[PDB]
Parts: C-alpha cells; sequence; structure tokens
C-alpha cells in the first residue's frame, strides 16, 4: 500500500479491452460461425467453449469493476 | 600451436594419401567425380543456390551498413547535418539485399514436383546447375558490392563531415561500386534464362 | 584490406578524433589571433572557433596568459580521456603507451625537486596531469634511487625500463637524474616500436614506425648537442642512450656517439638527407616542431588508422604552444616576434 | 488578406531601415516584439572584437556570468527557482510592453556586482568550518576503538585514508618494513563528504606498529604522501577518554558556531532564488538587443544606424502600423524610417502551419529545407505518410488501438501543451494527428485485407463455392461463382494455399502503387520548370526522363492490369509471365513464348530502342545549349545526372517491394501468435480452464500491444518516411535554402543556458 496509482490504470485498461474481446469472441463461439469451429481441429462442442470464455467476461469485469474504483480515489 | 594450419596440413596429407593410394590399388577411377554429379538430387543444388543468395546478399548489405553507420554516427558528433544528407550511402548498401530477393522470387518459380521416371533427365541436372552456380554468382558478387560501398560510404562520411561541398565529389564513388551488384544480377539472370523448370 | 575489420571496434573513435581534428586553427585565425589589441579581445577572439565557452566563468579581471594555457591544455587533457574510456583491446593499450612517456617525465620532475628540497605540492603540481600513475607522490621520499625503486617504481608499469639504470649507485643529483631519464626514454621507445611493429595493423604501422622514427632521431641529435658541456663522458657511455630506432642508427649514430665539437655532429649529420638542414641557420628547435607538423599532417591522409590519434595529439599540443606564444606576445607587448607560430593547415 | 503559403513558399521583401541614434535602442526592442524580421549581417569581414558595441557585450555576459554563479550556488543548500508564471506581461496580444530604460539596467549591473563578492566571502567563511569539522569527527571516530586496535606488537602511526589507497599503502609498507608490519584496518561505513573535491569518498581507520625514530618519519612520510591524515593517541584507556571529553565540546562549540553563520548565507539564497528569473530575463533580452544592432552600418557623418532584414509581403501594413504606434508613444519626427529595396539576394523560405500541416511540415523539414517558391513536399506528405504506412500496417484491430491512442492525445491538446515532458513524449504529442491518420487509414487497408485479429469478417457472401459432400480428410477446391465486392474473399482462411494467392497479390499492388507514387511525385517539376521561366530543363531534362521510365516501367503496369482484366481459361490461351517477358525484354529481344496481345513482337522492340535513344538525348541537349549561348562542370554534372537517375529507375521500383514486404510479415506474425498463446485455451473445460484462458488473453494483449503495435508501427512508420526521402523526393525536391527564423522573443529557461556554457 505505498502508492498505487500507476497500476490501476494498467489493470483498468487492461480489463475494458478484455471484456468486449472475449464477449464478442463467446458470441462467435455460441453461434457456430464455421470459422472458430470450422474445421476438425481445436474446438469441437460448440458452445461448450462459449461458457467458459464468457465465464472469464464476467471475471474480467469484475477485475474492471474492483480496479476502477480504486482509481476513484486519487 | 596453430591448429587451423594443423587441421589443412593433416586434411591434405590424408587426400595425397588416399588418393595415392586409390592409385597403389589400380582403382584410381573409384574416385569418381561425374559419378557424383550424376547421382546426387537437384533440388540440393537449387535450394543451395536459393539460400546461399539470400543469404549472401544479406551479409553483404549489413557489412556495408554497419561499415558507414559507424562512421557516420561517429562524424555526426560535432556536424548533426551529415545523417540526412549520407542516408542515401545506407540507401546504396540496402539495395543489394533487395537486388537478393529479386533473384530468389525469379528462381523459386522454377521448384516443381518432377516424376521418380525421368527425374534425373539432361534438362533437370541442367536446371539444377544453373540454379546453384547464378545463385552463388549473384550472391557473392552482392557480397563484394556491400563491402566496397560501406567502404566508400564511410569515407564519404568523414569528408562531408569536414566541409559541405566533398560529398558530391565522393559519391560519384559510390555511383561507380554500386553497378557491380547491378552486373551480378543480369548475369545471374542470364545463365538462369534457358533452364526450365523440374517436370 | 584495412577498411574490412577496422570500423566493428573503432569507427566510433576514428569518426570523433577525425571531427576534433576539423577544429584545428588554420592560418587566417591565427592571424585574427594575432591582429588583437589586448587580451580581453584574444578571449573573444578564440570564443568564435571549436575552443568557445572554454574562459566563460572565469572572469575579465582574472584572465593571464598561465590561466589560458591551463584551460586549452585542460580540455586537450579531457578530449584524451574520453577517447581513452571509449576504446579497448589493442587501442587501449595504444592510448597506454601513449600515457607512459609523459610518466616518464613526471618520475624525472618529481626526484629532481626532491633533490632541490621543494615542497610536495609545488612539484604536485605543473605535473602534467596525464601521466599520473597514483603511486606518484611517494617519489618525494628516499633521496636513493634504489629506494625509489625496490619500493615504489616496481608496481609501475614503468618497472621493466630500468634495466640499464642500475650502473652507478650513489645519491642523485642533477646530472645523474638525466643520464637516468635518457636511458628511461631509450628502453622506452624501443618497447613501443617492438609493440607497434607487432601488432597494430599495416597503415598505421608504417605511419606509427615514421613517426617513432622522427622522436628517437629528434632525442638523438638533442643528446649529441648537450653531451658536449663541461664534462668527459665516454662514447661507450654515450652511445648507451640513443635509441636503436630511426633513420640515423645502423651507423649515423656511432659518429654521433664520437664526437666532439659542433663541427663533428654537423658532419656525422651530414650524410643524412632529411636532416643537414638544421644546425647552418637559426631556431634549431622550430625545425624538429616543423617536421613533426608536416609528418601529422601526412599521417591524416590515412582513414582506417590509429596514428591519427597520436597525430591529432601532437598537433593539438602544438596548437596550444602558438596561443601561448601568441598570448605572451599580446600581453607584455613584444609584437616584434609575434609571427613565429607554426601552422601548417 | 494573407496568402496562405502551404504549395509554395511565401513571398518575401528585403527592407532597409533608416534608424536614428538616439532612438536606437528603443526601436529595437519594437523590431523584437513583432518576430517576423530576419536581420542578415551588413558587417562582414569585421572582426568579432572590432566590431561597435562590444563594451555593450562584455558588460551584459558579465551579468550573466554572475547569474551562472548565483545559480550554481542556489543547486547546492536545496532551494527551489521561484519561475514566475507570468509569461504573458510581455508576451501576449498588445505586443507592446515599455522596455526597462538605462538605470535600470545600471542598476542590474552594480547590483550583481555588489552581491557576487559578498556571496563569495559568505561562502568561503562556511566551508572554512567544513574543512575543520571533517577532521574533528574522523578524530572522534578515531578516539572510539576499544582496546583491539591499540593492541599489536609512541611506537605507531594512527590516521584515515581512503578505502582505495588501503592495498597501495600495505604493498608500500610491506616493501619498506621488509615483512615486520604489523598493520590493521577496521572500516567507517558512511561515506565521508569531501570539501577540497566532491567525491564522497569511503575511508578507514589504519594503525602500523613499529619501533625507533627514523623509521616512524618514515612511514609518516610514506603515509601522508597518499592523503592520510594522521593523529596522535594515546596509548592507555584514560588518555583516550580524556581526549575524547576533549574533542566533545569543542565539535560541539563548532555546531553552534556553524549555525548562524551558514544561516544568513541561507536566508540570502532565499533573498536571490526569488526574483531572479526576471533579473535573467531582462538581462537576455537587453543581450540580444545588442546582438541585433551589432550587424547594422554605423554612420559618423549623421547619428544614423542602417540594417537590412528580410520580410514576408503581408506584414509592410503591418510594420508601418507599430513603428507608427511607436512615434506615437514618443514625441519625435523622423523622415520614414522604412524603404522597401531591390535585390538579388536569396530569401528565406517560410511555410505557414496551422497545427495540421505542422507535424507532417517538420517531417519534411528534416531532410532539407526547401528552395525559395520551390513546391512543398509537406503538402501530398500529409495523406500520402500515413497510407504508405496502412499497406504495411493492414490490420483492422492494430488500426484501431492506434486510434484509440492517437484520440486519447488529440481529446486533450490543451492540457498538454503546458508540462516539460523529454524527448519522448514529444515526438507522441507533436505527432498526434499523424497517428490519427495513420491509424484511419489503417482501418481503411485492413478492412481491404479482410483481416482484423488475424481472423476474417464474412459480411458479404462469397465468390466461391465448395462442393457438395466430401469425406473428413478429403482435399477439394471450390468452383468461383462470382466475385466479391470490397476486399480480399473470406474462402481464402485457411486453405492451405492462401499465401500462393495473397502474395503475387500484394506484389502487384506495391509494383502499382509505387509506380503511381513516382509518376505523380515526377510531375512537380514540370510545375517547378514551368514556374521559374526554365523551358531549356523541360526538353533537357522532363522529357527524356518521363520517356526513359514511362516506356519501361509504366508498360509493365498497363501489363499487370492487361493481364488481370482477360480471361485465359475461357479464351483457351496459356497466360504469360509478365517477370519472365519483362527479363526477356531487355536481355533477348523480338523472341515471345506466351503472347499476351497480337501485336507485341514490335512493340517491345520499339519500346526498347526508345529508351535506348533517351540515353543519348540526355546528356546531350542540357550543355550543349549551354554550348550555343563544354564548359565542363555543366557536362560532367549532366553526366552524373544521367547515370544516377538512370539506375534509380530500376532500384526505386525494386524498393517498393517493402510494401507488400511489411504486410506479409505483419500478417504471419499476427497469425502465429493468435495460434501460439490464446488458441491454446479453447479445448480446456474445467475451473482450469477459467484461469487458463484468462491468464492467457492477458499475455496475448501484452503482447501484441507490445511487439506488436509499438514496435511495428514505429519500423513502418520510418519505412513510409524513407519512401518519401529518397524513392519520392529525388524526383522534384531541388534542395538548399535558408530557413526562415526570424529575431523573436522568447523564455530562455536557466537551466538549460547554464548547461550551454558548462
Amino acid at each position: 500500500p505505498v502508492v498505487s496509482t500507476g497500476k490501476a490504470w494498467c489493470c483498468t485498461v487492461l480489463s475494458a479491452f478484455g471484456v468486449v474481446i472475449l464477449s464478442v469472441i463467446a458470441h462467435l463461439f455460441n453461434t457456430n460461425h464455421e470459422s472458430f469451429v470450422g474445421s476438425i481441429n481445436d474446438p469441437e462442442d460448440g458452445p461448450a467453449v462459449a461458457h467458459t470464455v464468457y465465464l472469464a467476461a464476467l471475471v474480467y469485469l469484475v477485475f474492471f469493476v474492483f480496479c476502477g474504483f480504486q482509481v476513484y480515489l486519487a | 600451436f596453430s591448429f587451423s594450419h594443423f587441421l589443412y596440413y593433416l586434411v591434405l596429407i590424408v587426400v595425397i594419401v588416399y588418393g595415392l593410394y586409390k592409385l597403389f590399388t589400380g582403382h584410381g577411377s573409384d574416385i569418381n567425380f561425374g559419378k557424383f554429379l550424376l547421382r546426387t538430387s537437384p533440388y540440393m543444388w537449387a535450394n543451395l543456390g536459393i539460400a546461399l543468395c539470400v543469404g549472401l546478399s544479406v551479409v553483404g548489405a549489413a557489412w556495408g551498413i554497419f561499415i558507414t553507420g559507424s562512421s557516420m554516427i561517429g562524424a555526426g558528433v560535432r556536424a548533426p547535418r551529415i545523417t540526412t544528407k549520407n542516408l542515401i550511402s545506407i540507401i546504396f548498401c540496402e539495395v543489394v539485399a533487395i537486388y537478393g530477393l529479386i533473384i530468389a522470387i525469379v528462381f523459386s518459380s522454377k521448384l516443381t514436383v518432377a516424376t521418380a521416371e525421368n527425374m534425373y533427365s539432361k534438362s533437370n541436372l541442367y536446371t539444377g546447375y544453373s540454379l546453384f552456380w547464378a545463385g552463388i554468382t549473384v550472391g557473392a558478387s552482392n557480397l563484394i558490392c556491400g563491402i566496397a560501398v560501406g567502404i566508400t560510404g564511410a569515407t564519404a562520411a568523414i569528408s562531408d563531415a569536414a566541409d559541405s561541398a566533398l560529398f558530391v565529389k565522393i559519391l560519384v564513388i559510390e555511383i561507380f561500386g554500386s553497378i557491380l551488384g547491378l552486373l551480378g544480377l543480369i548475369v545471374g539472370l542470364l545463365m538462369a534464362g534457358k533452364a526450365s523448370e523440374f517436370q | 584490406m584495412e577498411g574490412v575489420y577496422f570500423n566493428i571496434d573503432n569507427g566510433f573513435i576514428e569518426g570523433v578524433v577525425r571531427g576534433y581534428r576539423n577544429g584545428l586553427l588554420s592560418n587566417n585565425q591565427y592571424i585574427n589571433l594575432t591582429q588583437c589589441d589586448t587580451l580581453e579581445d584574444l578571449k573573444l577572439q578564440l570564443s568564435s572557433t571549436d575552443y568557445g565557452n572554454f574562459l566563460s566563468s572565469v572572469s575579465s579581471e582574472s584572465l593571464t596568459t598561465s590561466l589560458i594555457q591551463e584551460y586549452a591544455s585542460s580540455k586537450l587533457y579531457h578530449e584524451f580521456n574520453y577517447i581513452r574510456d571509449q576504446s579497448s583491446g589493442s587501442t587501449r593499450k595504444f592510448m597506454d603507451y601513449i600515457t607512459y612517456g609523459y610518466m616518464i617525465d613526471n618520475v624525472a620532475l618529481m626526484i629532481t625537486g626532491t633533490i632541490h628540497d621543494r615542497d610536495k605540492g609545488e612539484i604536485l603540481q605543473r605535473c602534467h596531469p596525464l601521466g599520473w600513475f597514483d603511486t606518484l607522490p611517494t617519489l618525494s621520499v628516499a633521496t636513493d634511487l634504489e629506494s625509489l625503486y625496490e619500493t615504489v617504481l616496481v608496481d609501475t608499469p614503468l618497472a621493466p625500463y630500468f634495466k640499464n639504470c642500475f650502473d652507478t649507485a650513489e645519491e642523485l643529483d642533477d646530472m645523474n637524474i638525466e643520464i637516468i631519464r635518457n636511458k628511461l626514454y631509450k628502453a622506452y621507445l624501443e618497447d613501443f616500436y617492438n609493440f607497434v611493429t607487432e601488432e597494430i595493423p599495416e597503415p598505421a604501422k608504417e605511419c606509427m614506425q615514421t613517426l617513432l622514427g622522427f622522436e628517437a632521431d629528434r632525442r638523438s641529435i638533442n643528446i649529441a648537442l648537450n653531451s658536449l658541456q663541461s664534462s668527459d663522458i665516454d662514447p661507450d657511455l654515450k652511445s648507451d642512450l640513443l635509441p636503436n630506432i630511426g633513420k640515423l642508427y645502423p651507423l649515423a649514430t656511432f659518429h654521433l656517439a664520437q664526437a666532439q665539437d659542433f663541427e663533428g655532429v654537423r658532419a656525422a649529420l651530414a650524410n643524412v638527407y632529411e636532416y643537414r638542414g638544421f644546425l647552418e641557420t637559426g631556431n634549431l628547435e622550430d625545425h624538429f616542431y616543423q617536421l613533426e607538423m608536416e609528418l601529422c599532417r601526412d599521417a591524416f591522409t590515412q582513414q582506417f588508422a590509429i596514428s591519427t590519434v597520436w597525430a591529432w595529439m601532437k598537433s593539438k599540443e602544438q596548437e596550444v604552444r602558438n596561443i601561448t606564444w601568441i598570448a605572451e606576445c599580446i600581453a607584455q607587448n613584444q609584437r616584434e616576434r609575434i609571427n613565429n607560430y607554426i601552422s601548417v593547415y | 488578406e494573407k496568402e496562405e503559403a502551404i504549395f509554395r513558399s511565401a513571398e518575401m521583401a528585403l527592407v532597409q531601415f533608416y534608424i536614428p541614434q538616439e532612438i536606437s535602442r528603443d526601436s529595437a526592442y519594437t523590431l523584437g516584439q513583432l518576430g517576423l524580421v530576419q536581420f542578415r549581417d551588413l558587417n562582414s569581414k569585421v572582426r568579432a572584437f572590432q566590431r561597435t558595441f562590444v563594451n555593450e557585450i562584455r558588460r551584459l555576459d558579465n551579468v550573466e556570468r554572475q547569474y551562472r554563479y548565483f545559480y550554481s550556488l542556489l543547486k547546492k543548500h536545496d532551494i527551489k527557482l521561484y519561475e514566475g508564471d507570468t509569461d504573458k506581461y510581455l508576451d501576449g496580444s498588445g505586443e507592446l510592453y515599455v522596455p526597462p530604460s538605462g538605470s535600470v539596467i545600471d542598476d542590474y549591473v552594480r547590483n550583481a556586482s555588489y552581491l557576487e563578492e559578498r556571496l563569495i566571502q559568505m561562502e568561503d567563511a562556511t566551508d572554512q568550518i567544513e574543512v575543520q569539522k571533517n577532521d574533528l569527527e574522523q578524530y572522534r571516530f578515531i578516539l572510539q576503538s576499544g582496546d583491539e586496535f591499540f593492541l599489536k606488537g609512541v611506537n605507531y602511526v594512527t590516521g584515515v585514508i581512503a578505502r582505495d589507497k588501503v592495498a597501495t599503502l600495505e604493498q608500500i609498507l610491506w616493501r619498506v618494513l621488509r615483512g615486520n608490519l604489523f598493520f590493521k584496518t577496521v572500516e567507517i561505513e558512511q561515506p565521508v563528504y569531501d570539501v577540497k573535491t566532491r567525491e564522497y569518498k569511503h575511508k578507514n581507520a589504519f594503525i602500523v606498529f613499529s619501533h625507533g625514530d627514523l623509521i616512524i618519519k618514515r612511514i609518516r612520510k610514506i603515509a601522508e604522501s597518499l592523503d592520510a591524515n594522521l593523529y596522535d593517541v594515546d596509548s592507555s584507556n584514560e588518555g583516550r577518554s580524556q581526549q575524547l571529553a576533549k574533542v566533545n565540546k569543542n565539535l560541539s562549540d563548532l555546531y553552534t558556531v556553524l549555525k548562524t553563520t551558514s544561516t544568513t548565507l541561507e536566508s540570502e539564497l532565499y533573498a536571490i532564488a526569488k526574483e531572479l528569473d526576471s533579473w535573467f530575463q531582462d538581462v537576455t533580452r537587453e543581450k540580444a538587443i545588442f546582438e541585433i544592432l551589432n550587424k547594422s552600418n554605423y554612420d559618423t557623418n549623421r547619428k544614423i544606424l542602417i540594417a537590412e532584414g528580410w520580410i514576408p509581403r503581408d506584414e509592410l501594413a503591418t510594420l508601418q502600423a507599430r513603428l507608427g504606434e511607436m512615434i506615437a508613444r514618443l514625441g519625435i519626427d523622423v523622415p520614414s524610417i522604412i524603404q522597401v529595396l531591390d535585390t538579388n539576394h536569396t530569401p528565406p523560405t517560410f511555410h505557414r502551419t496551422n497545427k495540421f500541416t505542422a507535424g507532417f511540415q517538420s517531417i519534411c523539414d528534416c531532410y532539407g529545407i526547401a528552395q525559395y517558391r520551390e513546391i512543398n513536399a509537406g503538402l501530398p506528405t500529409i495523406v500520402t505518410f500515413p497510407f504508405m504506412f496502412a499497406i504495411m500496417f493492414g490490420d483492422m484491430g492494430h488500426g484501431f488501438l492506434m486510434t484509440l491512442a492517437a484520440l486519447s492525445l488529440v481529446l486533450n491538446e490543451k492540457k498538454i501543451n503546458k508540462m516539460k515532458r523529454g524527448e519522448i513524449f514529444d515526438m507522441a504529442f507533436t505527432g498526434r494527428y499523424i497517428i490519427l491518420l495513420m491509424g484511419v487509414f489503417s482501418m481503411y487497408t485492413g478492412f481491404l485485407y479482410n483481416d482484423i485479429f488475424s481472423k476474417t469478417m464474412t459480411i458479404f457472401k462469397s465468390g466461391w463455392k465448395w462442393p457438395d459432400h466430401w469425406k473428413k480428410g478429403e482435399s477439394i477446391t471450390a468452383t468461383s461463382v462470382g466475385t466479391y465486392p470490397i476486399g480480399l474473399d473470406w474462402a481464402w482462411h485457411g486453405t492451405e494455399n492462401a499465401l500462393l494467392f495473397s502474395n503475387s497479390y500484394k506484389m502487384k499492388l506495391s509494383i502499382l502503387m509505387g509506380f503511381i507514387h513516382m509518376t505523380y511525385s515526377y510531375f512537380f517539376s514540370l510545375a517547378n520548370h514551368l514556374y521559374f521561366n526554365s523551358m531549356i530543363d523541360i526538353i533537357g531534362n522532363f522529357i527524356p526522363g518521363l520517356l526513359f521510365m514511362q516506356g519501361i516501367f509504366g508498360y509493365l503496369s498497363v501489363c499487370i492490369v492487361y493481364k488481370w482484366a482477360v480471361d485465359w481459361v475461357k479464351d483457351g490461351k496459356p497466360a504469360p509471365g509478365l517477370l519472365n517477358m519483362l527479363i526477356n525484354m531487355f536481355l533477348s529481344p523480338g523472341t515471345i513464348d506466351d503472347e499476351l496481345y497480337p501485336h507485341q513482337a514490335k512493340v517491345q522492340v520499339f519500346l526498347l530502342l526508345m529508351a535506348l535513344v533517351c540515353i543519348p538525348w540526355l546528356l546531350l541537349v542540357k550543355p550543349l545549349h549551354f554550348k550555343f549561348t563544354d564548359f565542363g562542370d555543366i557536362m560532367i554534372h549532366q553526366v552524373i545526372h544521367t547515370i544516377e537517375f538512370c539506375l534509380n529507375c530500376v532500384s526505386h521500383t525494386a524498393s517498393y517491394l517493402r510494401l507488400w514486404a511489411l504486410s506479409l510479415a505483419h500478417a504471419q506474425l499476427s497469425s502465429v501468435l493468435w495460434t501460439m498463446t490464446i488458441q491454446i485455451a479453447f479445448g480446456f473445460r474445467g475451473f482450469v480452464g477459467v484461469f487458463m484462458t484468462v491468464a492467457l488473453f492477458a499475455m496475448w494483449f501484452a503482447l501484441t500491444c507490445a511487439v506488436l503495435v509499438l514496435m511495428e508501427g514505429t519500423s513502418a512508420m520510418l519505412h513510409s518516411l524513407r519512401l518519401h526521402w529518397v524513392e519520392s523526393m529525388s524526383k522534384f525536391f531541388v534542395g538548399e535554402g535558408l530557413p526562415y527564423e526570424p529575431f523573436a522573443f522568447e523564455y530562455k529557461d536557466m537551466e538549460v543556458a547554464v548547461a550551454s556554457a558548462s
């Protein structure tokens, strides 16, 4: 608890990009786009990976609302 | 002492004794350098040509670039107006790697796939030999041209840092020395002119 | 060739020393320095050169010829120390070998001042700050030359040079110290010549060989012209002072070693072609300075060479000597011989 | 009504000033408060000490020197300089402040000259105390050592020496005492601050035992010759305690004397440190006025100073207004001090900037200051520089991040132009519109490449159609059911031959764009030669180069577009190779393997002989017209211009392969970064997969922002700069001229001026 201001923006900005990017990638997992799952490789199930990518978007959202109020104190 | 000369003398003695022994048996034609050229795959010669071409061109470019760049950085401490002027001496060393790129793009359009039947035909062996020697011709010429243009660029940077009126008279020598890579380019395009693909 | 592997370490050093070289004073700038009336005019005129803002933050009334030569020498010394810090390998060694020749002069000066019972701090200044060697002020103790050598000089880089100096074994006076110092500088020049012959590359090798040849020849002629003072010197005890390098050793240091009068030295130098233009005319020291500056000018035509450091060092020292002479002639109102500076550029 | 002067330079005037002596000092302030006159040096060939107004420089820079001594004394005994923020009663609207008049300058001179020696003796008084603080304090350290420091077989010396010389001490004393030394040392932990020098000097104590009298003088001279401070310490414990009690109440007395000796000095420095900057600004302005009056002719028959200066034409109505306001402030009668002069000198350049065209002008002026009334190269650079950036940086999302980074700097312009930053944020802020245009054009280019985060889009229907059925693992092909409207088709995404199409695609893109850029920049030479009334330069240089490079390299571009326009499978003809026929146009003329258009066996030979005959038609007309109106210098310079213009056609059009180059490599590195980090975390069901994709997206975003936007944007940015400095401005940009840089008043920034002197 020395300063903790120059590292607040580095996590709020990171989380602000992360929520939007993983949200749109999870929406593209859900509706089968045939470019994220359209080959014999990495995913097979479809919305079963959309599940955990929306979970990671929620975890980024709570990162964002935690660190976004610590920068508010300055 | 002198381990490299000991290696060279040992290789020389072993080669002389081996060839003299293959005479000694009466089997001097078992060292058959021509049958090695038939029975070796032509794609090896073609890909060594392309790779050694672009590699030696880039090595000559880098050599010239740091020779003129060290002297231009050193001479620009007192006179910092030499950098944007003698940028052209680094342009002249960078176009060497672009000549190597052009040769690699021309030669890589001839790397098709041949049949097991008539694999070692006359045209395929001709194509391998032509691509190999044309690639190393243009690559070694690009190496030497990059070295020479870099040396003249360092000397031109020092002379222009003396006063501004000298770089027009020394840049002419860089114009002389930069045509040699273009000579290597032309003759490398002409050696592989009649070579077909691999069919 | 020479331009191939040189720049890898020495290209920046060579470019910076050429940039230092472009600030050497030419003839018109010395004429403009000659036309100054007072000493503040000399300060303002030097301000528009490579020197400029060097006597800034001094004074307008504490300006003295000695202060001007102090600061003009300190600028030289800081530039040399920068170039010596930016080097490695053989160039670092070469610049240490440049330093050792001033270390020898500091040894001789400290011993000579110790004989006459002067102060440590008086001899510690005017003692040429480039040849320092940390254990230098300890030379003011224990007058006997052995009790210098077995205590402090063995750990200095001047240790392999006293291989001749232990012949006389008594307390020192002003002629013994000069015999010692001449033996030092002889062994020194031959060490540095055999260094250049084996490690320095070729276009710098020939230039450093001819510059060291001229250094040896100048000191040989000076010892031959100073040894005919009031003493008796065996030619065996004088030929151990003339270096075995130069263009007048194979046979012309022999007639210098066997010579009694001034005409003997004139007949000794009469067959060497570059010489015997010197003794039949005026200031005999200005001929050595002029020929040194012409050789140093000829050293700046080779580009991939570290002879440029030595040539620029000697040229900048001559430049400081010229500005000191002009400042003396201005400050003392002695304008009759002001044009006796030596300018080659 | 002022001309814009962004296409060309601004029109200049040379004006001769007839300034009387009694108002000359006052008039140069008014000439300096308007910053639009560049004075030329009329007193050339006159030595720097022989000029007029030299003692008025010596007095003023003596005052400057004493202010530098003061500010050096302010850094010691840390006191912040006040830096009076109102840099607006000298700048700003009105453009008129009354200069301080004579007695104020004499007050500055005598105030500083009185203040200097006072500060010198106050500083010298408080430094005789520190040099006797130091030895008493280190002697107090010597007096507390116990007995183990004083017990090993007066019979010893004791001192404090720096840590760098302890090994030298013991080496010498081992070689001097022959091996009977009992040297011993203990360290002083804190550094001991020096006054005679400024090194912090880690020191330690020592003690050396021996017996006799010529031995102790020997060890003593050897020790203090290496700058050691020797002392006298009693052998018994009680004498050491008496000495430690004696040094206290002497050293505490020195503590009491040090205060209220180093206090009045400090209060004087608190008085000086406020209102020093205003003194410094006034003296620098007063010195600049005489530096401008130094270059004017002095008359003796009448007291008139004659000065010349360059000026743009739209301010001759500003000169008369401001000088009329000056001669209305003080009551005189002077006869028309302004006269426009007709000259043959070279005027300055002066392009106008207005906050959007300023950064690109600073870009183009870094290479060279253009000739007077030459076409500015900073006007097409505004859009041709970020687009040639954008071809190499063809991504949607990376250009989107670059626009966000640019709008973080553009949306607060007023907050940032009042701060002190340093050399990196400066290049960030002065080129914010460059970064904005680069990001927007990179959005357009990355849309046309069909590439966002190394993925495709699928926003239209495709032009390719997959077959009806296939087994899992069959290599199939698509059937070309139309064309795709804007961009590359998204049916090229995996496809295992995407590079085979994309390389031959974007190489031809780069060659076409490079040729259009070169042939557009070449017409500025025609627009120059038509403006300077230089009709021999057209017929001698424009037509030969135009015919020579169009008939070789624009024919190649026409053949590329024509090969695109023709359907070769439906016509049943073999598609030729354009690289092969470009080589065989020069290296085997007349022979054609595959035909492109019907009568091309003769067009190759005609273009070859036209490009041939442009070689002796160049290098001949421009010198031999000078002959019949050769010289050697025009002839050799024209031979150099011919051997340099040719062989730069080939080299410069080969140099536009970098647009293909960096585009291909940016796409490949971004694709490997997508498939290397975040692609791993897509088959990891469980609670471990949540943290796995969290950490791997953090790593992926950090890499795609660090190595892939910042470190490949700087490269392609200075590649778009090389393509304009070398390949584009070697065709119209003539070169050397003198920049404008008028005489104006500025803030001076004291600590820069102290580093400028020292």
